[PDB]
């Protein structure tokens, strides 16, 4: 369910970095490589962002 | 005839004689249920 927020390994923020990342792999024709724009040289953590499930916009619509 | 009640029998979720099978994604929640279900199974006394 969203994105973690702060990385696994390190302490680099990834709360702020997903409203904007997800607006480049299906929103400007740039690759898995993108991110390398979001200041994500290690791994590391960048693998956080990369293998993540949106589980929410799914679980949102169960309204009681 | 007489059309007579003769017992019950439990069906099984999701099939051609069920309350789904032809049932959208979109309204599989407002049913509290999970798109991913793929049936399979009885839910009879409440237990699958």
């Amino acid at each position: 369910m969203i994105i973690p927020i702060r990385c696994f390994s390190c302490g680099k923020v990834i709360g702020d970095k997903w409203d904007t990342y997800l607006t480049l792999l299906q929103e400007d024709n740039t690759e898995g490589e993108a991110l390398d724009k979001l200041g994500l040289q290690r791994y590391c953590c960048r693998r956080m962002i990369l293998t993540h499930v949106d589980l929410i916009e799914k679980l949102l619509c169960y309204n009681p | 005839p007489s059309k007579v009640f003769i017992g019950k029998i439990p069906i099984m979720l999701r099939s051609t004689f069920c309350i789904l099978n032809g049932v959208s994604d979109s309204e599989l929640y407002d049913l509290n249920e999970c798109p991913y279900d793929q049936g399979g199974y009885f839910i009879i006394n409440g237990s699958e």
